[PDB]
């Protein structure tokens, strides 16, 4: 029932958990408390798909076994700048160096 | 110090491997020597015959990483009330991130090549200190 | 719930629950602030550290089956060096 | 790496303890794990049953000091020609004077009182580094 | 050819040269007489016995006897053996 | 049978080996090579007893199992200065310290 | 040093030449002397009779280049469990490029004309040092 | 896959997998850090065979399959031997 | 299964291996990683015959037993020089000297 | 004084001639005598077998101009840690313009005819004083 | 900061001061401009190139290239080099 | 990548270095500091070709291996007097003597 997620936007990554029964809107309330932006001015995404405020995380594919504490599911976040909404963009993490020779 | 009691009282146990590791059961004999027993694949269970008052610990069969049994380090079979066998639940501990990292690196680099890694020198001795049942037993005896 | 910010060497900002971060006595001490900069730990390492926080809080003193904590070989050396310096 | 081969070919061995130590025979199983067997009092010999291609090493039962078998570290039973068992002569090695001194000191001082001995710090770590079968196997394998 | 090893208390021990070269430390100090300002005669004598014991019993199929070390000299012998690397 | 010996005079100690069949005279010849003193000016002793040149080392109590490499038998040596022989004096070795507390 | 034990215990072996060379089987007798046996054309197998505890190695019949048997240097027949004969798989090793080149040149130039080749002199001694079983046995015995 | 460059005496450029070239301790040491190495005394009809040997060695070392012979045309045997002697591979 | 190839252009020779099932396009991707030229600007040839991107290496005649580690198959490569593609040019290797008499 | 020690402990080395000169490798024997070894063409590298504690220097094979190895004058093979051979990088030094000029003139004029050049008398003596390994050893040995 | 080096035939070479201080002879003449009444321009230009070569390649781990000297200027360059002590 | 240059006008020669990425105008800035003449009144040349202020030295043919410290590439310089620009004049260096007999 518990899911663990990474809500991400640009170079911001919020680690948080919720329930499969919880709705997308309740997840937006959590983003609001942290980042001080109201649910109406945020868009949450699963991959490239917008998530409707009323639907549960379980219905949108977030399950206890895909959103694991040691491997959380990524949820995209996009804010509204005055009139329009920004496009979804997630800055990747740094890349590791090539495997050392003694490890290949 | 830590040794099995020669109770001569049979006790049936269910060795249950609830871990992703191949588990090596280790019985401490009456002289206190660790004595290895047959391995258990991940997610397998086996009903075994042991004796009341005997001491057992459980390790990764390949790396000797310590594992938990009934959420503790040591297991001692008890009385089988009503024919119920005793359950010994073998689980992964929550390792520290450092020890977990040492495990991954040990699994990827032959011991001869540790000092060819670009890491702080203190980690070389850390990598070479492979989990050791005899060493761990000496620490408990110091308790 | 109170959150804290952990900033990686490459400027990624990771926001984790205060209670989750207090797993590390190092982080608890580093807060005594709501933010900590790790100028030596890149984001592909610090992201894994935050996962370890969640993993530890969830599975400490649980009789349920504890899953392995996954570590990709490419980050194994850097994660080890980060873990050694933070003693976690 | 160092392990017994599951030959399933019986080979009978005489374990001859020509040492003043109580000997612990250690058989390396098919996974390479050391497995302790019944001990042999000093100066005793016993005909035992093993198999061709199995690996054996021999230790002091009380202190885990390493011992020699047919003048080497490891013993592998071979073919019993004419039914005669293979002879395993378990002897003391010629220890270095330092290791021999470490043995006497360990037998007289509990590991807890070591750091209270008036010697160089290297000797404190030398005493505490007790003979260990797994460690010695890793050293030989290296 | 023999060598002389003098203990801290002035005792002179005369041992076969080849036996004394068991010690790489002593080997370096010779390159026919050596003074040991920290090793008393009750230790250096036991060191000399070890040379004979080692030369006699190394790579021998006979039963190897224990090398006896009295407890009273055990600590001092350890440091001498550690310094001489034998 | 090999016997292993400590030939001792004053603060001098010679580690050497011989055979049970070898004689006290042959042992005096070994001392002569080391200490440059002729047998006529040597007297060899076992404890308080002078040893005759013609007797074998085994006959004088030096056997392979009492004169061992790890525990050699002591042979006393007393020299002659011109006319007389000096009395046999073997300076004792130093004494060990009292056993430390953690070791007693 | 290396010798067969006179066990008188029969063991049937299949000598399977999985190499392009004509193979010379060499049995180490009870005195440790190498003793040559009949040759095997490339890709041929033969069921032979040997004994438990006997020592065998395998060489190129023309050049004496060493070959592998069950991926190692020496083959010792064992007990025929369930009537199956012991299988000895003679394969070519992965030679170093230098040794492989010496083989080709040795096969192309008579030994009298080696030093008439325009190469560094060091290679003259390398060419003349033909593979030699007696030499190799002494080398292994020294090890 | 990381690749390295080996240039023959006549300027031919051979690009081989890094892991394959590290069969040779000579080449491994010559790389340490550069990606390319020039062989001014080894001509292209020899250096091509050297690269083939890397592939043969990586493929067939510790293999239970039947290992094929490594072929050397008689025309290149003396120079290949001399390169192999100088590289000690 | 594994086939072993020499991809050759002018004085460039790439030693690489792939699968018999692998395609010509994937082989161009390997060329891209080494020589930084997109597949679009690459032409691969077997003898004089252009190779279709979609065909498997086995279909193009590169099989385990003609493309061997110790005897790799040659694949020709031609790049695009701005407007047009260059003609296929593979510089031959140097020639061995004449066989000496003692080896003939 | 400057000499190889007879360690008898092998060391494998790569002699890498990263200079445009034909290089003469010179090994100082146990008596300190310079012993010439085979030359290396420009830009060539080779694995050779030496020993730990041996001394080597490198010179132009035709003129005896001194060269550098790992940016110094003398190379001592050391332990091959991790089995990798030791790298000896033979490079041109940065000569003084005067020495470099002396080199060009020596390469263009027979020593016969030096005095037929119109230069200061001191420059006659500077030219005629050809690079000499023994003198160079004496100068280095003084330091 | 640059310095000016004037050849015997009036050619003016402008080089970084620190490059020119390679020559202790030149260093002494500065303590702006220096005239070399016996050093012609086809030599002093090569001297200035040598300054750049020396500054770049001193204590470099890269392969160091040869400093090229045409035979026709070799005798004059040597004398200038001997006078300038570089 | 450092490039090494001789900037030449009449009997003036400036030895300087710059980067392959640096532009021709930035090279006029260096000339300015030395000869106190503004870039507007400066014209730089590669042989007879005028160089554009915007072009990089590498694009103008000055590369690390053609503009070497021991052999720098020559850049021509022409100044403008009030109204017009002078023609490019580079006074040659002196001629060396004929090779002596002993060197021919
Ligand atoms: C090989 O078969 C087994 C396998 C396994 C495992 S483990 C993971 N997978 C499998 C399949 C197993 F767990 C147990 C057994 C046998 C049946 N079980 C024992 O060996 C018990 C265990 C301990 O309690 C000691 N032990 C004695 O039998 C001792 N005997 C006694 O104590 C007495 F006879 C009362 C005096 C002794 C003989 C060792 C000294
Ligand atoms: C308690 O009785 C013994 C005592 C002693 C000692 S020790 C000091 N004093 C005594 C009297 C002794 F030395 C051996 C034995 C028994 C008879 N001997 C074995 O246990 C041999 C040894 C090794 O070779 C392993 N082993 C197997 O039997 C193995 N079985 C097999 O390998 C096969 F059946 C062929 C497949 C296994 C069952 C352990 C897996
Ligand atoms: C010519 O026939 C053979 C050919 C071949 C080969 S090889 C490649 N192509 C063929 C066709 C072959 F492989 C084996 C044999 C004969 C049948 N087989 C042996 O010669 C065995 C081999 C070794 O094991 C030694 N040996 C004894 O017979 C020894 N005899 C004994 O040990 C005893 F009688 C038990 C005491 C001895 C007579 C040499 C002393
Ligand atoms: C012709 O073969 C070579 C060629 C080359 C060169 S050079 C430029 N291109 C190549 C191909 C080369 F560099 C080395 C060697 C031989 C293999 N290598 C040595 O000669 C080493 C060198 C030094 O270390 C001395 N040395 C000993 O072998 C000495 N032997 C010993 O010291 C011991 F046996 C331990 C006591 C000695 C025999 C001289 C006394």
């Amino acid at each position: 029932m518990d899911v663990f997620l990474m809500i991400r936007r640009h170079k911001t990554t919020i680690f948080t958990d919720a329930k499969e029964s919880s709705t997308v809107f309740e997840l937006k309330r959590i983003v609001e408390g942290i980042l001080k932006r109201p649910p109406d001015e945020q868009r949450l995404y699963k991959d490239d798909q917008l998530l409707d405020d009323g639907k549960t995380l379980g219905e949108c594919g977030f399950t206890s076994q895909t959103a694991r504490p040691q491997a959380p599911a990524t949820v995209g976040l996009a804010f509204r700048a005055d009139d329009t909404f920004e496009a979804l963009c997630i800055e990747p993490f740094s890349s590791p160096p090539e495997l050392p020779d003694v490890m290949k | 110090v830590l040794r099995s009691v020669n109770s001569r009282e049979p006790s049936q146990v269910i060795f249950c491997n609830r871990s992703p590791r191949v588990v090596l059961p280790v019985w401490l004999n009456f002289d206190g020597e660790p004595q290895p027993y047959p391995t258990l694949p991940p997610g397998t269970g086996r009903r075994i015959h042991s004796y009341r008052g005997h001491l057992w610990l459980f390790r990764d069969a390949g790396t000797h990483d310590g594992l938990l049994v009934n959420q503790t380090e040591l297991f001692v079979p008890s009385l089988n009330v009503d024919g119920q066998p005793i359950f010994a639940n073998i689980t992964l501990p929550v390792y520290t991130l450092k020890e977990r990292c040492l495990q991954v690196v040990r699994s990827l680099v032959k011991p001869e090549n540790y000092r060819r890694l670009d890491i702080v020198r203190s980690l070389y001795e850390d990598l070479e200190d492979h989990p050791n049942v005899q060493k761990d037993l000496e620490r408990l005896t110091q308790e | 719930m109170m959150y804290v910010k952990l900033i990686s060497s490459d400027g990624h900002e990771f926001i984790v629950k205060r209670e989750h971060a207090l797993t590390s006595g190092t982080i608890k001490a580093m807060l005594s602030t709501n933010e900590v900069n790790f100028r030596e730990i890149p984001s592909h390492v610090l992201s894994k550290v935050c996962m370890y926080f969640t993993y530890k809080v969830r599975y400490t003193n649980s009789s349920t089956e504890i899953p392995e904590f996954p570590i990709a070989p490419e980050i194994a050396l850097e994660l080890l060096m980060a873990a050694n310096f933070l003693d976690c």
